[PDB]
């Protein structure tokens, strides 16, 4: 599961069994991190996250690991968030090169293709580390439709209906393939993503939590926005009453 | 013109298994004459010659720089450089400066090593190389050479009348330019031997 | 100049003069304008001598390292695109009217790129100073189609004309006749003007020409 | 240990060591302390004398009119990060007139703090900061840190025995927002006088203060000027 | 004294003393990282692509999830390999084929652009700094001259054309099979060709699958488009092969 | 982002001997067999083109290689990095023509790829070539054969082997071989040396081979091979 | 030059003069000035003919790339793009203007201009040295909604109005249709030219 | 990245540097050549160590390269680092009769080639050129000339050297027979002969297996050969004969 001294100093050098283990090392930084979620609607995509508090001095609002990389595509980050936002600061030059260069805005399976490719050129070189998280992209078109893909430190991304990343990434991809996700509108997808972060969450191990929520759909006109204090409130109270 | 500053006359003959080579000995700055023994032929080897007319300056740069690359040529390969491979070499050379050219028109004249055959061939001041069975002119009287060659030169001249006649040549198309002169030279070119002979030209 | 290009059924023919002038004196008389790319492909050059010497040659040396990593027959629409590009690189600096002319395995094809690096793809084409002339002679005469000895003689024709007509042109009529099967260089296929002959002869008996000093190295 | 010699290997636990080891010379550094209310952001720092002979060390930079800096390690770091954010601010000024919002100078140097980490023959940033500053969105309290990780905070404490300093103001953290600004510098320095040892408290040489906000510029008072900050002491008790 | 080492020579592309490149071998082993087997065959009238289509979850959209890739109209692409390793090599071989296009006029050989992306491979092998692709590209394609090709690169550089072809996990066991189906001379057809290599992955692996399970794309004389053929027609030489 | 490595990969021992050079040397004394004969009035270079698998389809890649129209290429040990080496000895053979307007002298095209396999045993960051070059060229009315190696060094011969069984085929080759052959005899004690460390039966597809002349270089087509193969 | 393209609603028809000149003098009297870009996206070439296909190149290499990139044929909305792109970043270098139409799922037919590096669609556009001389027709001609064979009418009428005024104009017109179903290429000829005044 | 790194210009603790030592053990196991220095001329005679009947003899020389008019050198050591620095010493020759317009004086040529290997020794963090080269030549300033290269790029004039195999057998060889300000040509050919017989491996010696190059001053011209066969032969033979002549 490990290689010792010599087969995982460097990205630029192979394992006897064909692994690059300075990318799994690097994979396991994201399955230390607290647990990003993500769940394709009928009409749109929600984002929800769990965020351990470290201390009560920090701002509610503080680390911000959900992103508007473009005003149609958001992210949600797991692993060393340091690394999470050079990536968020790559994805939003991405976007932007695009419309620069078409005129229009980026087809999200193109963005996720584009920003891998960059994750990918750091597993490659001695003179480089590969990035230290995963993170997710969601977006909504009348055109295009409802869309969601993950890309992991490896540079590999792929398309979801429902996707987790982080320390439960197990316990939570379980308790999302009960929802009938091709058929709920994003209104009730909210309160259904609410109660997985509080399942999945560890109030034994780690200390406490905030829930951060995110919109990308019909109701927000196509725009990728956060989830008001109000309808998250009214889902945070779902999550509390519904875990009995 | 820029040629014109420094005039001069460079003239190249073939004849039966042989060739001739001829300049003009001026160096000279528009209104004046400064130098009455200055070179313009220079031996590329032993059989193989360049003459070079126009830009003072140009005419020994390019004959230092050719020779740079001639030792270089004759000392990676085993062998002493063939006529058209020289033609060649002088054509690179004066083409890489194609947008800031060496204001010089080079004329080669020669034996083939081992073949014995005459060649003879002008170029352009950028690289273009002309090669004939007859006779090669450059410099500010190539009107005047051009007139006396066509009206001079012979299919099979023996070394004996080839000098003569190249020298004929040069000796009145040179009295037809102010900016050529002050003697010249003529190097015939046999397989036994090379015969180098200064003219008893117009001094004015 | 005078250089021209003509499609006929079984494949291609160019044409050229054998004409080089310095200021407007005939530097060469007998000079090659056709230009070996491929064994099956072949361009004329007008204009800058030493450019459309340099160019073609810069063009066969990419043809054959093109052929060579393939192993595969030179597609004649690969040697006008590299031509093109080249030549649009340098904005018309480098003087080179090319008429490129050859077989591929799509058929016979002719076309014509100008220093700028502006193509087009034609039947029949002329270029030089002689173009003029040529264009003449095609346009009055050029039929779909024609037989090789029928495409053979207009050709001449067209460039004959450029010859007599412009006094930047003469020598020679240099051919090149492109087919399916094969290439043949007609080098001075037709010969217009002759004065090799005459009545004057100015000899000099060893001794006229005063000398004052004598050298001899032995070899 | 051979994971950790350089930034660019990772340990097979998951973790960068170069990092942690940077994160170490942050702690060793002596305490500093910030704090904000609903108008003000107050910086708070502990001068350090390695003898008596020498003077104390300058703790709190200026940046710009609208934000300052209390520093955590290494000097030339500390010197090299705030000569960065000056010049981000001065580009800012320069270019648009306005003073740059403090979220996005931090978010600066995430992203420049960051390049460094993943660079092979580069290191991390030896220091940490707090950063107080004052613009549209009112006062602010900022943390950065060797990893290029940074935190929007309502008060915060780093350097030696600065757990002492955080547990103080995580009791009375309710207390700051209505605060009046003497309440408020006096809330920051009972706060760093729990750092030292019970021997000794907070004199005039060994306290430099950095104020922001609604008022006024930032402001560094540091011998004569800071007295009357001191004067009107609730006593130290155990 | 075979398989013996001294100095670096297993940590970067530098000679053992026996003269062997131990990153390229590991390189190879981390094709079958992947653990999946990649076949394909060439018939008179087309080449033929297959592949195993795993996907672990419903969660995952199963439209992405493909190692079929399109480089060209007329060229297409099988991967094994390391996901991201085959994805770049793709979008190089992407810029490759335009690049090809744009300096020379006309539609790449599937044979150049396989050694072309072979050179690139070299590269990786020669200089110490960076790692060779875990990866296997199998390109198909048909040549207006030379008839139908099946062409295949190594993270060794090494490249090759074949009348049949595995890559990944079972190659070696799949290649045996080919072999034999190639000895006896059939009517290389189009069903004959699809079959061929849908039945070689079928017995190797032991699956009898739904049309869901795996992937397959052609080249035809007829029509040089490269395409997948998606469940329905999948489904149909399923079906077609239990008659 | 990248920048390579600035320090020699191939250094001196104690013994004073690099051998990254030697260990690259044994890349190509383990490689497939290939010969060349120097033929009086021509050359041929043959190779042991055996895919190990009738999967494979002999006509798409080759072993012996054009580099001009009077020059040609085989190599014993690695593919890849001999396909490199063609490249480059193609596009000095076309620098050299460009100036001269002159087919390269076999000797100076040799230099100048030996040249540059001396660089990869000196410059950082690389490994040397894991290939030894056999050229063949005919120029000034003269067959030339050469030998370019890891090392740098280059050798002419007038007829040699390498790979597997390289000493066997020399020793071979010192008995069989004699000056004065006809181009088409040379062809034949050039299989026969291929046959010696053979391994399996040969047809047309399992060996390649080319020859050079007076009317440049050619490699054979499968038809000529099948009537030397008896 | 005179070139031309109309937008109706299955898709746009694109005209063309088959003249290029250097001087007074023609060099190619047919020349076809309707480049692809990509299948269902082409341009009309104006100006300096080396600049002009140069950039025509560049846009169809681009587009193929971001074509395959994106799996779906490029969006007439990109095509325009790319070529104004490359006219505003050498402006003063490259000489041309090229009309941009065609065809996309997304937004049907479409017409673009692009002249000197901006940006804008029209229901119909004309460029060329010989556009001067049939601004009023045009203005005075048109009426939206026009069939396939109207437009195709239009275009033909206009340019044939140019190039019997205009001397950089001549040869025959090229017309493409492009559509869902695909491209229409068609040639009129001396003989077919709708006549109209001529003293 | 520094874990691959072999660290070649360094310095070791004794003060000396390892990758030019192990350069020189690389010399030794190359062929042997000398250089002998004469009144009326100086040569260079070198072992051959690529012999076998199935050569092809190509060009005038193995070991003897013409730098220049007036200057020849002799190599021991890696025959590739031998070419680059060979040709090198031709590119600098003239490029100081382009920019003077007469021929480079000998020390000057052999100091130029030693700046760049000893440039090695110091940066860059290369392995140094694992070569030893004897130049002999005639210059206007000191005339009939013989220099020693080093691979450290230290140099040094000699009346009599040798450099490769057996080397220091072949100097003290040289030292008791060499015949200071009264040796001429004909006396160094045959004392070369002599130092090759006694030092050489296959022990009878051969026309195949040993190449001599003699510089000498010639009607104002500097005039450079390799001797032919049926010279060796001849210088061969001489020494055979007097080695029958020393018994009684
Ligand atoms: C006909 C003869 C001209 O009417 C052709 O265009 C011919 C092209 C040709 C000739 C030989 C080989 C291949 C193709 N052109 C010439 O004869 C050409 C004349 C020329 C001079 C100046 C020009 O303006 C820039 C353009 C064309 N010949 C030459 O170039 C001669 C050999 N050299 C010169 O005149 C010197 N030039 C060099 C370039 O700069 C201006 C002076
Ligand atoms: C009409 C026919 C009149 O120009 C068109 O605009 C036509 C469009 C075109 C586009 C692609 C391919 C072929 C034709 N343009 C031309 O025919 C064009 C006219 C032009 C020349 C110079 C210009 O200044 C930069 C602008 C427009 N003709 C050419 O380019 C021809 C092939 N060559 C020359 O005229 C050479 N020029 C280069 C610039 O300096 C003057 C000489
Ligand atoms: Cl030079
Ligand atoms: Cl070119
Ligand atoms: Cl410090
Ligand atoms: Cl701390
Ligand atoms: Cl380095
Ligand atoms: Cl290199
Ligand atoms: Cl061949
Ligand atoms: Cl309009
Ligand atoms: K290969
Ligand atoms: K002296």
């Amino acid at each position: 599961s490990s290689i010792g001294t010599g087969y995982d100093l460097s990205a630029s050098t192979f394992s006897p069994d064909g692994r690059v283990f300075q990318v799994e090392y690097a994979m396991k930084a994201v399955e230390n991190s607290s647990t990003a979620i993500g769940i394709r609607c009928k009409d749109g995509v929600v984002f929800g996250v769990e965020k351990l508090v470290l201390s009560k001095l920090y701002e509610e609002g503080s680390n911000k690991r959900l992103f508007n990389v473009d005003r149609h595509v958001g992210m949600a980050v797991a692993g060393l968030l340091a690394d999470a936002r050079s990536l968020a600061d790559i994805a939003r030059e991405e976007a932007s090169n695009f419309r620069s260069n078409f005129g229009y805005n980026i087809p999200l399976k193109h963005l996720a293709d584009r920003v891998a490719m960059y994750v990918h050129a750091y597993t490659l070189y001695s003179a480089v580390r590969p990035f230290g998280c995963s993170f997710m992209l969601g977006s909504y078109s009348a055109n295009d439709g409802a869309q969601l893909y993950m890309i992991d430190p490896s540079g590999v991304s792929y398309g979801y209906w429902g996707c987790a990343i982080g320390k439960a990434r197990q316990a939570a991809k379980t308790e999302i393939e009960k929802l009938q996700m091709k058929e709920m509108t994003c209104r009730d997808v909210v309160k259904e993503v609410a109660k997985i972060i509080y399942i999945v969450h560890d109030e034994v191990k780690d200390k406490a939590f905030e829930l951060e929520l995110s919109w990308v759909g019909e109701l927000t006109k196509g725009r990728h926005e956060i989830v008001p204090k109000d309808i998250r409130e009214e889902a945070e109270k779902y999550a509390k009453e519904s875990l009995k | 013109s820029i040629m014109s500053y420094n005039g001069g006359a460079v003239m190249a003959m073939k004849g039966k298994n042989c060739v001739a080579i001829a300049a003009d000995r001026r160096f000279g700055i528009q209104a004046q004459m400064v130098t009455t023994d200055f070179q313009k032929i220079f031996p590329m080897g032993d059989r193989l010659y360049i003459g070079l007319a126009g830009l003072a300056t140009d005419v020994q740069t390019v004959a230092q720089r050719l020779k740079f690359r001639l030792n270089l040529y004759e000392l990676k390969e085993g062998r002493q450089i063939k006529p058209y491979t020289l033609m060649s070499m002088v054509a690179n050379l004066l083409y890489e400066k194609r947008f800031g050219p060496y204001y010089t028109e080079p004329v080669i004249a020669g034996l083939d090593p081992k073949t014995f055959k005459p060649f003879i061939c002008s170029l352009d001041l950028i690289g273009c190389p002309m090669v004939t069975d007859d006779f090669v002119v450059s410099g500010t009287c190539s009107e005047q050479m051009y007139g006396m060659c066509e009206s001079l030169w012979e299919p099979n001249m023996d070394p004996e009348h080839l000098f003569e006649t190249i020298s004929q040549a040069m000796l009145n198309a040179v009295d037809r330019d102010a900016v050529s002169g002050m003697g010249v030279i003529v190097h015939v070119i046999e397989k036994d031997k090379i015969t180098t002979r200064t003219l008893k030209a117009r001094m004015d | 100049t005078t250089i021209a290009g003509l499609v006929f059924r079984d494949g291609v023919i160019l044409g050229a003069d054998t004409r080089a002038t310095n200021d407007s004196v005939v530097a060469d008389k007998s000079c090659e304008k056709i230009h070996f790319i491929a064994p099956k492909i072949y361009c004329c050059g007008a204009g800058v001598a030493a450019d459309t010497e340099m160019t073609t040659r810069m063009a066969a040396s990419k043809m054959e390292l093109h052929a060579l990593s393939t192993g595969r027959e030179p597609r004649v629409a690969t040697v006008t695109r590299i031509l093109r590009q080249t030549l649009f690189r340098y904005q018309g600096h480098v003087g080179a009217s090319l008429v490129v002319g050859g077989v591929d395995l799509n058929g016979p094809q002719l076309y014509e790129v100008h220093p700028h690096g502006s193509y087009s793809r034609l039947p029949f084409t002329a270029l030089g100073s002689g173009q003029g002339a040529a264009v003449a002679l095609l346009e009055d005469r050029f039929q779909p189609n024609m037989t090789l000895e029928a495409a053979q003689e207009l050709l001449v024709e067209a460039i004959t004309a450029g010859i007599l007509s412009d006094l930047g042109s003469g020598g020679n009529v240099d051919a090149c006749v492109i087919t399916a099967g094969g290439a043949k260089l007609q080098r001075a296929l037709s010969t217009p003007t002759e004065p090799v002959q005459r009545a004057g002869r100015y000899r000099f008996a060893p001794g006229t020409t005063p000398v004052l000093t004598r050298e001899v190295r032995p070899l | 240990n051979q994971y950790d010699n350089d930034v660019t290997v990772w340990s097979p636990q998951g973790r960068i060591h170069q990092i942690e080891y940077a994160m170490e010379a942050v702690k060793q550094g002596s305490a500093t302390v910030g704090l904000k209310s609903k108008t003000h952001a107050v910086l708070v720092a502990l001068k350090r004398a390695q003898s008596e002979l020498a003077a104390h060390q300058k703790k709190i930079l200026h940046v710009d009119n609208h934000i300052g800096i209390s520093i955590a390690g290494l000097t030339a770091d500390a010197r090299l990060l705030c000569n960065f954010m000056r010049q981000e601010c001065l580009d800012s000024r320069f270019v648009f007139d306005r003073p740059l919002p403090v979220s996005r100078l931090v978010s600066l140097i995430g992203s420049k703090t960051q390049i460094p980490t993943q660079r092979y023959g580069r290191r991390p940033y030896g220091v940490g900061l707090l950063i107080a500053g004052y613009d549209d969105m009112g006062p602010h309290i900022f943390q950065t840190c060797p990893s290029a990780n940074y935190f929007d905070c309502r008060a915060m404490s780093i350097g030696a025995r600065s757990q002492s300093a955080r547990t103080y103001l995580e009791r009375h953290m309710s207390e700051f927002m209505e605060c009046n600004l003497d309440e408020l510098v006096k809330h920051g320095l009972r706060a760093l006088r729990e750092t030292l040892p019970a021997e000794q408290d907070l004199t005039t040489k060994n306290v430099s203060i950095g104020i922001v906000g609604k008022d006024l510029e930032f402001t560094i008072y540091d011998d004569d000027d800071v007295s009357p900050f001191l004067d009107g002491l609730e006593e130290r008790p155990q | 004294s075979r398989g013996s080492s001294a100095g670096f020579d297993r940590h970067i592309t530098i000679f053992s003393p026996e003269g062997r490149l131990y990153q390229v071998e590991y390189a190879f082993k981390a094709i079958n990282q992947g653990g999946l087997t990649s076949v394909a065959v060439r018939g008179k009238d087309c080449a033929v692509i297959v592949t195993q289509k795993k996907v672990p979850d419903k969660l995952l959209d199963s439209s992405t999830v493909t190692h079929l890739f399109k480089i060209t109209e007329s060229i297409g692409c099988v991967m094994t390999g390391m996901t991201a390793d085959s994805r770049s090599q793709v979008q190089r071989a992407r810029y490759e084929a335009a690049n090809w296009k744009y300096k020379y006029g006309y539609e790449i050989p599937v044979d150049m652009l396989c050694k072309r992306i072979a050179d690139i491979s070299q590269v990786y092998t020669q200089n110490a700094e960076m790692r060779p692709l875990g990866c296997c590209m199998i390109l198909i394609g048909i040549d207006e001259e030379q008839g139908p090709q099946v062409y295949k690169c190594d993270p060794a550089g090494y490249y090759c054309g074949f009348k049949a072809t595995a890559a990944g996990v079972k190659q070696t066991e799949s290649t045996s099979f080919l072999e034999k189906k190639v000895k006896k001379k059939f009517d290389w057809t189009f069903e004959q060709t699809v079959e061929t290599a849908i039945t070689c992955l079928s017995t190797v692996l032991s699956i009898d699958f739904k049309p869901s399970e795996i992937e397959v794309g052609v080249v035809t004389v007829e029509n040089p488009k490269f395409r997948i053929l998606t469940e329905a027609e999948i489904d149909a030489h399923l079906v077609a092969l239990a008659e | 982002a990248k920048r390579g490595y600035s320090f020699s990969l191939t250094t001196f021992s104690p013994s004073g001997k690099l051998v990254q050079i030697e260990y690259a040397l044994a890349a190509v004394a383990g490689g497939a067999p290939s010969v060349g004969i120097k033929a009086a009035n021509g050359v041929v270079l043959a190779t042991e083109k055996k895919q190990k698998s009738i999967l494979y389809d002999e006509r798409s890649v080759h072993k012996v290689e054009p580099i001009t129209k009077h020059i040609g290429l085989v190599y014993s040990g690695m593919g890849p990095d001999y396909r490199v080496l063609v490249h480059r000895a193609r596009k000095l053979a076309q620098q050299y023509y460009l100036v001269y307007q002159e087919p390269i002298p076999t000797a100076q095209l040799v230099q100048r790829v030996a040249s540059v396999m001396q660089e990869y045993t000196q410059s950082g960051g690389v490994r040397p070539f894991g290939v030894s070059l056999l050229i063949c060229g005919w120029n000034e009315g003269r067959p030339y054969l050469f030998q370019s190696d890891p090392s740098g060094a280059y050798f002419a011969w007038k007829a040699t082997a390498m790979g597997k069984n390289y000493v066997n085929g020399k020793t071979f080759l010192e008995k069989r071989y004699n000056e004065d052959l006809e181009l088409e005899d040379a062809i034949h004690t050039a299989i026969l040396t291929l046959k010696e460390s053979f391994e399996g039966q040969m047809t047309e597809d399992n060996i390649e081979v080319g020859i050079c002349n007076e009317a440049g270089f050619r490699r054979l087509t499968p038809t000529e091979v099948r009537d030397y193969l008896a | 030059t005179t070139i031309m393209a109309v937008e109706f609603d299955g898709g746009v028809v694109v005209g063309s003069d088959s003249r290029v000149s250097a001087g007074t003098a023609v060099v190619n009297r047919v020349f076809d000035k309707l480049s692809p870009l990509h299948q269902r996206i082409f341009c009309a070439l104006s100006g300096s003919a080396a600049d002009a296909q140069a950039i025509a190149d560049m846009a169809a290499y681009q587009l193929e790339l971001h074509g395959l990139e994106l799996e779906e044929p490029p969006l007439v909305l990109a095509a325009a793009n790319v070529v104004k792109n490359i006219s505003y970043k050498y402006r003063e270098d490259l000489l041309a203007h090229l009309i941009v139409a065609g065809w996309d799922q997304r937004e049907g037919g479409q017409v673009y201009g692009t002249m000197g590096g901006m940006l804008i669609r029209q229901p119909f556009t004309i460029g060329g040295s010989g556009s001067s001389y049939i601004y009023g027709y045009v203005d005075a001609a048109y009426k939206p909604g026009m069939t396939p064979e109207e437009c195709r009418r239009f275009t033909t009428n206009a340019i044939t109005l140019a190039m019997n005024r205009d001397g950089s104009s001549g040869g025959v017109i090229y017309l493409v249709t492009i559509t869902a179903a695909g491209v229409d290429h068609r040639v009129i000829l001396g003989d077919e030219l709708p006549k109209f005044y001529d003293e | 990245s520094r874990r691959y790194d072999s660290r070649t210009t360094i310095f070791s603790p004794e003060g000396r540097l390892y990758q030019v030592e192990y350069a020189m053990e690389a010399i030794g196991h190359a062929g042997t050549c000398l250089g002998i220095l004469a009144n009326d001329g100086v040569l260079l005679a070198a072992e051959r160590r690529n012999i076998h009947k199935l050569l092809d003899e190509v060009f005038f020389s193995e070991k003897i390269y013409k730098l220049n008019e007036d200057m020849a050198c002799s190599v021991a050591g890696i025959t590739s680092d031998a070419n680059v620095l060979t040709n090198e010493l031709r590119l600098i020759a003239q490029r100081y009769l382009l920019q003077y317009q007469e021929p480079i004086p000998c020390e000057q040529l052999v100091t130029a080639l030693c700046d760049i290997k000893q440039a090695y020794t110091q940066f860059g963090g290369k392995r140094p050129f694992g070569v030893s080269l004897l130049y002999i030549g005639w210059d206007k300033h000191y005339g009939f000339q013989l220099y020693q290269s080093d691979p450290s790029g230290n140099y040094g004039g000699w009346k009599a050297t040798c450099i490769g195999n057996n080397s220091a057998a072949a100097v003290s060889m040289l030292k008791q027979d060499y015949k200071e300000g009264e040796m001429t040509l004909k006396s160094a050919l045959a004392l070369a002969v002599k130092v090759l017989n006694k030092t050489m491996d296959v022990s009878k010696l051969s026309a195949e297996k040993v190449e001599i190059a003699t510089l000498t001053r010639e009607s104002g011209k500097t005039v450079i050969r390799v001797l032919k066969q049926k010279e060796v032969e001849q210088l061969i033979k001489k020494h055979e004969e007097e080695e029958a002549k020393a018994e009684r």
